[PDB]
């Protein structure tokens, strides 16, 4: 009927702000280290929980999640630690979904991953490297096992594509990237009402405050690993400070 | 023609090798790219300036030579040897980088940017663009600048921009990558010249288009010299463009084998390998879906080589798509096989050959006594061996 | 059919009377071998079957023939002239010593010899004998001026794949006409088993001859290709002169040609006044070296002046008898160029055609751009690229900073 | 007329000995140390010197020689200083011929060299370098000036070319070199009267006494110089014991 994330982007519009969605690498630095911090997310006040599955070559990430990565798979870290952590994150409460490349997913297989995913309490699956032209065993087992799929349009999106990927979305729509991140939200919100998220190496509270006047979610995930790295009283002070510029 | 994919790059309908998976960031200039592809490869005023470098400049069409000292060490069989270490700049990269070199030119793209292993390809690129004038930036790993020095003071000397990649395993594929990370960046003024026959659609079918010059020389000069079509046609196999150049007008010749050799390191049991179809599976990598060297949980396996050309763990979706129809056929050769017909081409032929074309060699030889006396077997000679001579000589000792 | 005879020396090698340029000054110990290469070459030379092989093997196996690039960048570095190259660089190899190494080679097995000595300098012509010797099945023993072996390091190696023993020179200059004298000493020892292939178009009757009959092949190819490319004949055709060799190559089809000017580009090193160069016809003198009488650097005395140039292959203070001939007849103009004339139009052609020349090779550039600002808007000019600079990769980023 | 040598070779085989030739290139150590050697092979018993001209590029040398020019050439020696040894040898009652590669003869000028040597006392030119085919304006000054003309034969010269070789030779035949040197000194006598001198690498009294037996001249070089190294007397010692090996009775 709707989507599962709905209801997170209502409870926001109602109480008149943006939602907070934090990005956590699982492993680092390591399992249960990751864990004991993507709760802390949750108890710090995330409105939603950003799963990510270490990549050997994740092209997309920047220099803090890639190194954090590289220590997570050097530890050892599997792709089913990830789905460990978030029935950690679901049992406390949380909203999480899983960010990963798509190799992982066709290794694990599609329609394996999405039935375990959503047993274990995941909410839906970003995508950064699945465009909707080869998302057809994605858009059914998104069908299937009700998990909403996450893409992402960027600036350089043409209308023709941004208009399909949009369509294709569920949950969200994660608009990656000077006045680029407004004016990229502003096309998506001409073609459709289905919240947007940004992310943009958000690092203060008072830069999650700008991005909420216009988009429905922040996205944060670099600062959480900077703040990691540093200890887990770091990452809790910083989390508490980006949940009060969304509410601004 | 019949081998080619859809408009989506997926060869083979549902088994679904090729395609584009790449992030939405860089579908608008992948989009654009295809485009212009599809509008000038039609064109007679690029197919003319093709032609005319082709000839003019970089020396086509390359020989095809019986290399009649090799028949004894290959079961009395009949070698031939298609020159592509004739060509300018010393391989058969020259041939692709000048079709996608003139199409970044004819995009208005004001720069290029490239990975490169061995070497080649980026002096390839760098050779065109001086050509050009094009801004040049190229991408290679760190342990590939040390082992391949040669063509990186060629690149330097040629107008060119050298990146020393130090991420990863320092070679190939993490050129590949941090080339990535920069046509994301700048893709609206940047052409990304692809270097082998992998990649995102249109890239694996582009880059074969430009290298099937190859085989079809090949295709008209076996048959005047020998007579009759090949038994067979062999290459070396990294990611697949000068096997698939020489292969593809060979396909519908259902009497002429077609085998691909890859490198097997120090051994397929070893894990210090490139045997991409020997050891690998299917999984998406580099923008297509191919096969890949990669754990359990699909973590690509870093590949290990004494050839910076072939040390790659992935391959070509249209390599992957013939291996599943059973046209060719993909074979191991080791780091030590393939030295031995180094030195066997030196001293047989007075011929250097890259050491990524001594695998092909090297697979020629056992192909030579499978099929006995008088088999005539086609070999793709990609490149000579000027920036191999240094691992070469303390491979036999010659210091 | 075969080609002609009108500019041939006379049966003793001389051009230009029976006591002129040219001729036999060797020992007597080498007169029985040189006299029986002189016998095969002109039995061979009539042979089709002879012919024929050469043909098939500089078809197939070297890659001939070779383009002929128009350089369209050059033009407004060389007075809007333009620019033709005779890409000799694109031979395997990688020069045009494989097109004389062919054919001697191939004498060589005709005449039984098992063993074949040769000089290099810029190790070319070395890595050609070898590759030859290995083709053909022949042993290979190669001598290098010490020197030169650490200038042009990539060709020793080279040399040591292909099989063949290589042996610095470290008498005198330790470069090319000392590799020479040292293979000159091994074949009046060895002349019962061992063929000298020489790599240049100078020595003793019949060698400026049959060098320059096997390097023929580039100005008929350039004739033909100037022709079909331009529409006329060149305005002129321009060549480096070590010994000779790719100079006369592809001169020698444009002789008869009245309108075709010919220019040689010796390599001048830091300048013809400071006594470090190698412009054997600017500061030389006729003389009696290497077997020749031609032009050389020599002091008053006569002892030979030892030569000096960034390029190992022009660094030689003689030159072949032909080049003599046709400069006293005034049918070639020879030129000096230095090495920072030279390594500019190395750079030059590395940056605007993608094209890396041998050093040698970079001063018939050189001097290109200076005629063509001497001839003007729309002249052509053909210009032999003779080889590859990956032997000078080393030496030319040093050069320019690429290196510290 | 007969040859300028031609006395010399019939006053030792009247005497039933060889000819004792000895080669000393000039200026090694320095141009008076070689003056000083030469005149001491004179006093020696050295019945021809061959005044040896330092080359740059002596193909024809062996090591020991090749040092020695090498190390003339950087003290300055000049082809004027062989004339001049020349002169010294005539004044101390010796019989000198020049020895020299062809190139500084061409640069003095082959007529001048020639008036300038038989005007020093000069009795021929051994051109190792030069052979008959290219010998035209030598042959006219060799004639013009009374000098001898000494060419040289090889065992692997063909019958044409030994025969044309002699043919043109004055005052001796310059056999340069196992049983190779006899049978080469047999094949110009079976066509010429002409004497015959071996070089052969001698350096003891027994092979000047080997060669004795079928040649006219012993030729000594390369031990000479090896001996001059050593100094004057070691070079006056060896001398003394060829000059009795080239006696026979
Ligand atoms: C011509 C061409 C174009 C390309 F974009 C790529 C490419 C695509 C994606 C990646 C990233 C991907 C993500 N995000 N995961 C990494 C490894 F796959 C790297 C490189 C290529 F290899 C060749
Ligand atoms: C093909 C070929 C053949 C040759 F015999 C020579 C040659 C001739 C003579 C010399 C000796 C000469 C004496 N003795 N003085 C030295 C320098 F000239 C060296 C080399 C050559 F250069 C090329
Ligand atoms: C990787 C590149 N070299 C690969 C290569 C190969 C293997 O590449 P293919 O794309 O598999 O043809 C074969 N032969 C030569 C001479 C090569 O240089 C490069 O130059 O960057
Ligand atoms: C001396 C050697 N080569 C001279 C040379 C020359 C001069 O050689 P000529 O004999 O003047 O053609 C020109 N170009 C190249 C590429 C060369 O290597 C050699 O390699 O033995
Ligand atoms: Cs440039
Ligand atoms: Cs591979
Ligand atoms: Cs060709
Ligand atoms: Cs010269
Ligand atoms: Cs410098």
């Amino acid at each position: 009927e709707a989507s599962r994330l709905g209801p997170v982007f209502d409870s926001c519009r109602a109480n008149n702000r943006a939602a907070l969605i934090g990005y956590l690498p699982t492993g680092y630095p390591d399992v249960p280290a990751s864990v004991a911090a993507m709760t802390a997310l949750v108890e710090s006040g995330c409105d939603i929980i950003e799963v990510g599955v270490p990549y050997s070559d994740p092209g997309m990430d920047g220099p803090t999640i890639a190194r954090a990565t590289e220590a997570a798979l050097r530890g050892g870290v599997r792709v089913r630690d990830t789905l460990a952590a978030v029935e950690a994150i679901s049992i406390a409460g949380g909203r999480a979904v899983v960010m990963t490349y798509w190799n992982p997913v066709l290794r694990y297989g599609v329609d394996a991953f999405a039935r375990d995913l959503a047993a274990a309490g995941g909410l839906g699956l970003i995508t950064p490297d699945l465009i909707p032209d080869e998302a057809q065993q994605w858009l059914a087992a998104s069908e299937e096992h009700r998990l909403d799929r996450i893409f992402l349009v960027a600036p350089s999106s043409t209308p023709e594509r941004l208009a399909a990927t949009v369509e294709a979305s569920r949950g969200f729509v994660y608009a990656a990237s000077s006045q680029a991140a407004p004016e990229l939200v502003g096309r998506v919100k001409a073609v459709s009402d289905i919240p947007v998220g940004v992310g943009l190496g958000v690092r203060s509270r008072a830069q999650a405050a700008q991005i909420a006047q216009y988009a429905d979610g922040v996205i944060v995930g670099s600062a959480l690993v900077t703040a990691l790295t540093e200890g887990l009283p770091r990452l809790r002070a910083l989390t508490g400070e980006l949940a009060a510029g969304v509410r601004l | 023609t019949s081998h080619d994919p859809d408009s989506g790059g997926h060869f083979g309908g549902p088994s679904g090798w090729g395609g584009r998976y790449v992030p939405e960031a860089l579908m608008a200039v992948i989009e654009e790219v295809t485009a212009a592809y599809q509008k000038e490869r039609v064109s007679q005023d690029f197919l003319d300036d093709l032609d005319r470098l082709q000839a003019n400049y970089a020396g086509r069409p390359s020989p095809l030579y019986e290399a009649t000292r090799l028949s004894q060490h290959a079961g009395s069989a009949r070698i031939f040897l298609k020159r592509e270490d004739l060509n300018h700049t010393g391989s058969h990269k020259i041939n692709n980088v000048l079709g996608q070199a003139l199409l970044a030119r004819r995009m208005g793209k004001t720069r290029v940017i490239a990975e490169t292993g061995a070497g080649q390809h980026g002096v390839a690129t760098a050779t065109a663009c001086a050509l050009l004038g094009l801004d040049c930036v190229i991408y290679m790993g760190g342990i590939d600048t040390a082992r391949q020095a040669l063509n990186v003071a060629r690149m330097r000397l040629l107008g060119a921009e050298v990146v020393a990649v130090q991420t990863g395993s320092k070679t190939l594929k993490d050129a590949i990558n941090e080339a990535f990370r920069d046509w994301v960046a700048n893709a609206d003024n940047t052409y990304y010249c692809f270097g082998t026959a992998a990649g995102p659609h249109p890239f694996p079918t582009m880059v074969r288009d430009f290298q099937r010059i190859i085989g079809m020389e090949a295709r008209v000069q076996i048959q005047g010299q020998a007579g009759r079509l090949p038994d067979a046609v062999v290459a070396c196999v990294g990611g697949g463009s000068n096997a698939i150049g020489i292969f593809h007008a060979f396909l519908d010749d259902p009497g002429v084998r077609l085998v691909g050799f890859e490198a097997a390191g120090d051994g397929v049991e070893t894990g210090r390998h490139a045997a991409t179809f020997t050891a690998g599976s299917p999984g998406a990598f580099h923008g297509s879906f191919s096969y890949l060297l990669q754990d359990e949980d699909g973590q690509t396996i870093e590949s290990h080589s004494i050839s910076a050309g072939l040390d790659y763990p992935g391959v070509g979706p249209e390599h992957a798509w013939l291996k599943e129809a059973g046209r060719v056929d993909y074979r191991p050769i080791t780091d030590s096989e393939a030295m031995d017909a180094f030195g066997l081409l030196c001293r047989m032929e007075g011929i250097i050959p890259a050491i990524e074309s001594a695998h092909a060699v090297a697979g020629a030889l056992k192909l030579g006594v499978e099929l006995g006396r008088g088999a005539v077997i086609v070999v793709n000679l990609s490149g000579r061996g000027d920036k191999d001579v240094e691992t070469a000589a303390k491979w036999f000792g010659l210091l």
